[PDB]
């Protein structure tokens, strides 16, 4: 049932997974020093301006990603660019402190270091509930790398132009993400999986949506935005 | 609005 081109895409998106995401977190060094009001913001800003970056060489290997317009391209990043970190911030996450363990202790980080950079507990809250229940799912690194992939390449994305074109390369995704349940995770993990998984896309949206409107709150101010990234400032907005 | 950074990364 799971066809050799299904096999073929997971196949690609999983190397193209390990391509782009680093589990000994070297790269943090070159961060701005986690300093423990706003005192997170520097390191957090330059952890998710160095996330954006992995998630755009993630995107760019999808298959059929780059037959889009570059325009098509553009709004789907940015429009998913923060769930998708949401998404892969889950491989360091932890149940045994909900927090995410990048290694060192000072690139382990809890609900304070979030607070501590400008965000409330109407993102903290229901973003702890998304960790811990995409976490439970348990998922195939197969499963989580189609879920990475069907979240980007989403047809209804504002500014989206060639909507159908879009909802082609998903539906392919999501057949592929479908199949592979059936014939390749066990029952009782498999119960209503793909039902679970896109039902967390549903909660990413949410918690795409408080983050924009406290991201947008925070850069108001100018004495924050300085301490952003450039590329942060073109994809979150200025 | 343009976006040079990103489209440079997406090569
Ligand atoms: C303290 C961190 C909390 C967990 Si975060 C969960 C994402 C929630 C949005 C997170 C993100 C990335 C990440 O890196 C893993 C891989 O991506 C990299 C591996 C690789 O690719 O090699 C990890 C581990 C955690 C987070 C990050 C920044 C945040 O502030 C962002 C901003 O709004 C502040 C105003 C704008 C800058 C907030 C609110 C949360």
């Amino acid at each position: 049932k799971l066809s050799e081109e299904q096999q073929h895409i997971i196949a690609i998106l999983l190397d193209a997974h390990h391509k782009t995401y680093d589990p000994t977190y070297a790269d943090f060094r070159d961060f701005r020093p986690p300093v423990r009001p706003l005192s997170m913001l520097p390191h957090l800003a330059d952890l998710v301006s160095y996330s954006i970056q992995k998630v755009i060489g993630f995107a760019k290997m999808i298959p059929g990603f780059r037959d889009l317009t570059s325009d098509d391209q553009i709004v789907l990043l940015k429009s998913s660019a923060i769930e998708v970190i949401m998404l892969r911030s889950n491989q360091s996450f932890t149940m045994d402190d909900m927090s995410w363990d990048c290694g060192s202790q000072d690139y382990k980080y809890d609900v304070t270091d979030v607070s501590k950079a400008g965000h409330t507990l109407e993102l903290i809250e229901p973003l702890i509930k998304f960790q811990v229940g995409l976490k439970k799912l348990n998922l195939h690194e197969e499963e989580h790398v189609l879920l990475m992939a069907i979240c980007i390449v989403s047809p209804d994305r504002p500014g989206v132009q060639d909507a159908k074109l879009v909802e082609a390369i998903q539906d392919r995704l999501s057949n592929t993400l479908q199949t592979y349940i059936r014939c390749r995770h066990p029952p009782p993990g498999s119960h209503q999986l793909y039902a679970k998984m896109i039902q967390k896309l549903a909660d990413l949206r949410s918690l795409n949506e408080e983050h924009s409107k406290q991201y947008r709150s925070l850069s108001f101010q100018p004495e924050n935005s300085m301490k952003l990234t450039p590329l942060v400032l073109e994809v979150f907005g200025n | 609005k343009n976006h040079p950074m990103l489209m440079n990364l997406l090569k």
